[PDB]
RNA sequence: GAUCGCUAUAAGAUGCACGAGAGCGAAAGCAUUUUCAACUGUGUCCAUUAAUCAAGAACGAAAGUUAGGGGAUCGAAGACGAUCAGAUACCGUCGUAGUCCUAACUAUAAACGAUGUCAACCAAGGAUUGGAUGAAAACCUUGUUCAGAACUUAAAGAGAAAUCUUGAGUUUAUGGACUUCAGGGGGAGUAUGGUCACAAGGCUGAAACUUAAAGGAAU
């Protein structure tokens, strides 16, 4: 059920607590292989280390070239609804790992959601102490 | 195996061995030209939207943002001789301004006019 | 003209 | 008495301004009193731009506005506790 | 300065009925459909006090006979 | 069959970036697009019609009350998991009241510029919001004169000083007009009494007794 070189999309959602390496078809409805940081480490604190993000992104690519997807439209995103809109630590490691993995890199975009207007944020008035 | 029973069609998209499918492609890839990169086109088996890069790169700090609805966005700009830091339009000047639209420049100098979204 | 002087504390 | 002449805010002719939520703490803070920084960064870190440009397009930039609370601004070294004479320095 | 607002304008002519024109009082008593417009209600009182200050003045000047009493 | 990815609906709430020592408002407050106030202009009118104000009356953040609707997110109470000597808290998860709209109550906040209202005078600057009049071809550049929010310097004036300067200057060289408040610190905004509210409470408000300091700005 594989084909020749088919462009993919890599919605790499990496936050301060975890990382996600998700590749689908260009329609965005059928995923190809999705490996996250928590599937590559045993320590909870290391669910989003750059080594964890790069190792996961490494093994993700091998399946992509195995199935024929070689080029990826990267999409960068962090947990930025009402929280921090900056991509987490392992975001760059995951992208670079794919680049070292001999994958053509197409468009790169930031798909972190930006609320036109927002709900309440957790923490109350005085915030986190 | 998940992918044993997958059949690839063309627009290519994986389909299980049904196509309300929506596919987004940059306007550059449609036109095979990089001058159109700041545009995302959607196709259904559907509209266009400005990329997040271009939209957030053109929101200046000391100018008046103008938006209307086909969504049109604009920005009042500086003049050549202008020495003051800010170039703000009044309430009335804005109400008039509600693709090259720009020449409204006789109401206030304006440069950054784009169609950020078509529904 | 009062206007001529018209185009402040206490 | 008054540490600062403007009381640390930036409102002059208005009575009330809306709160905003601190970027790092999530604390509510008045809009004028907020410490705002405009960040612009490439999505692809320059430490990896060579790899992308090797196997690949102008790399887009990030545009975010970050507001902090006074407690997190100092603790985050966004601003420092200036000297008594240098407090008036507004450049 | 202005009677009610704190503004201090000096727009004037420079040389080299009014009570009627303030009943503005009727033109806002508009309050029927907009019952929640507290801005209009506060400004209605201000215009009314202008009338009573003018009503009291014209009576002692004998312009108006002292039976005058503006109502709604 | 979670997280995650695309596509669809439906209410609820919100109103980013633009957003500023910028604007408006008596104050509280006001941020998606499609009656009132003020400024300026004037060879318009009236002719003291004015200022401040006991009593009296409007408006009055948030919370809270009552009855409906709504009820996404967050979340006093509460329940968990932590950390700790304990932690009945800060950290994480869940969650009723509330958070939203309507109608009626409550009328208090660091409701602050801790600076009452009105009027005359008072050093030197650049920039700014709306005018009008010139120059310059509505927008931008310059001059002139008002109104508004501010800012910079001061060898001066004032102050206990910090600082203030469009006053907190023109005060022992002591008097421009008016209203309000204070008299060492506690007891105390407590008791009693009166009154307003459905209630929580609000307004008015002592004394006995106790004590040599309490406090301010600077080194």
């Amino acid at each position: 059920g594989s084909t020749k070189d088919a462009f993919g999309v890599a919605h790499i959602y990496a936050t301060f607590n975890d990382t996600f390496v998700h590749v689908t078809d260009i329609s965005g409805k059928e995923t190809i292989i999705r490996i996250t940081g928590g599937m590559r480490v045993k320590a909870d604190r290391d669910e989003s280390s750059p080594y964890a993000a790069m190792t996961a992104a490494q093994d993700v690519a091998k399946r992509c070239k195995d199935l024929g997807v070689t080029s990826l439209h990267i999409k960068m995103r962090g947990e930025g609804g009402v929280y921090s809109k900056t991509p987490g630590p392992g975001a760059q490691a995951a992208l670079r790992a794919l680049a070292r993995a001999n994958m053509k890199i197409g468009r790169i975009e930031d798909v972190t959601p930006i609320p036109t207007d927002c709900t309440k944020r957790k923490g109350g008035r005085r915030g986190r102490r | 195996e998940p992918f044993s029973k997958k059949e690839w069609y063309n627009v290519q998209i994986v389909v299980n061995k049904q196509l309300g499918r929506v596919v987004e492609v940059n306007l550059a890839d449609l036109m095979e030209n990089e001058k159109f990169g700041a545009y995302n086109y959607k196709f259904k088996c559907h509209g266009l939207k400005l990329t997040t890069d271009k939209l957030r790169s053109i929101v200046k700090k000391w100018c008046t943002l103008i938006e209307t609805s086909i969504f049109c966005i604009g920005f009042t700009s500086r003049k050549s001789n202008q020495i003051k830091k800010t170039s703000y339009a009044k309430s009335a000047q804005i109400k008039k301004i509600r693709p090259k639209i720009v020449a409204c420049s006789k109401v206030f100098s304006m440069d950054n006019v784009y169609i950020r979204k078509v529904k | 003209t009062a206007a001529s002087e018209a185009k402040n504390s206490y | 008495t008054s540490k600062r002449r403007n009381n640390g805010r930036s409102k002059k002719g208005r009575g009330h301004t809306q709160n905003v939520r601190c970027s790092h703490c999530g604390r509510c803070v008045p809009k004028d009193k907020a410490i705002k920084r405009y960040q612009i960064k490439n999505i692809v870190e320059a430490a990896a731009v060579r790899d992308i440009s090797d196997n690949s397009y102008k790399l887009p930039k990030t545009y975010m506005k970050l507001e902090y609370c006074v407690s997190c601004g100092i603790h985050g070294r966004v601003v420092r506790v200036r000297s008594r004479t240098d407090r008036r320095n507004r450049l | 300065g202005r009677m009610y607002n704190p503004g201090r304008g000096i727009s004037r002519r420079c040389i080299p009925e009014d009570l009627y024109f303030l009943m503005r009082a009727v033109s806002v008593r508009h309050l029927e459909k907009n019952k929640k417009d507290k801005d209009a209600k506060y400004h209605l009182i201000l215009i009314e006090s202008k009338i009573h200050r003018l009503t009291r003045y014209y009576k002692s000047a004998k312009v108006l006979e002292a039976s005058f009493k503006y109502d709604a």
